[PDB]
Formats: structure tokens, C-alpha cells, sequence
């Protein structure tokens, strides 16, 4: 999408405005997502490198 | 009154029904939390979901 017109002043974002629930629902995922990948996720001393 | 060295060990139900038990509350959490976000992205609205 080269540089166009913005589409009713929203750019190529726009439609992103038009979501509260779905962006804070899926922020919301997002940090339970990472929180339960930081208590589940493998942290290692060194890289897999032998 | 057995020898200080006498143990016991099971096997089965007991062990399946555990990991039953626990994986439960977690798949039953992990769940309701998935329809909240996908019913809140396709209604856009907090309380629609619940």
C-alpha cells in the first residue's frame, strides 16, 4: 500500500479506532499470554549452540 | 508396626484422576477466558459477552 489519500482520516489504521472491546481484549490476552510464558517458557544459562 | 523401611507406591485411577483434576480448573479458566475475547471482538461491547 504505497502512499495514498487517507481513507476518511484514518490511514491504514483505521479501522483500529473502531475496535475498544477487541483491542483491550486482546491486550488483555496478550499480558495473561506472557505471563503464563514467563512461569512456562524455558529460560536456559546458554544457547542451544554445541 | 512395619520396619521403618517399608513404603507404598500406586498406580492408575488415582494418578489419572489427579491430572484430571488439575488440568481442569485451568482448561475451564483458560476457556472462558477465550469465548469473553472472541464474543467481546465480534459484539464490540463489555457486558454482550457475558
Amino acid at each position: 500500500m504505497q502512499v495514498l489519500p487517507p481513507s476518511s482520516t484514518g490511514g491504514p489504521s483505521r479501522l483500529f479506532i473502531m475496535r475498544p472491546v477487541a483491542t483491550t481484549l486482546l491486550m488483555v490476552a496478550i499480558l495473561l499470554a506472557g505471563i503464563i510464558g514467563y512461569r512456562a517458557l524455558p529460560v536456559s544459562a546458554l544457547p542451544e549452540v554445541d | 508396626n512395619l520396619p521403618v523401611d517399608i513404603t507404598t507406591q500406586f498406580q492408575g485411577s488415582t494418578l489419572a484422576f489427579q491430572s484430571a483434576l488439575g488440568s481442569t480448573v485451568w482448561l475451564i479458566v483458560a476457556a472462558v477466558v477465550a469465548m469473553y475475547i472472541v464474543l467481546g471482538i465480534l459484539y464490540e461491547s463489555f457486558i454482550h459477552p457475558i
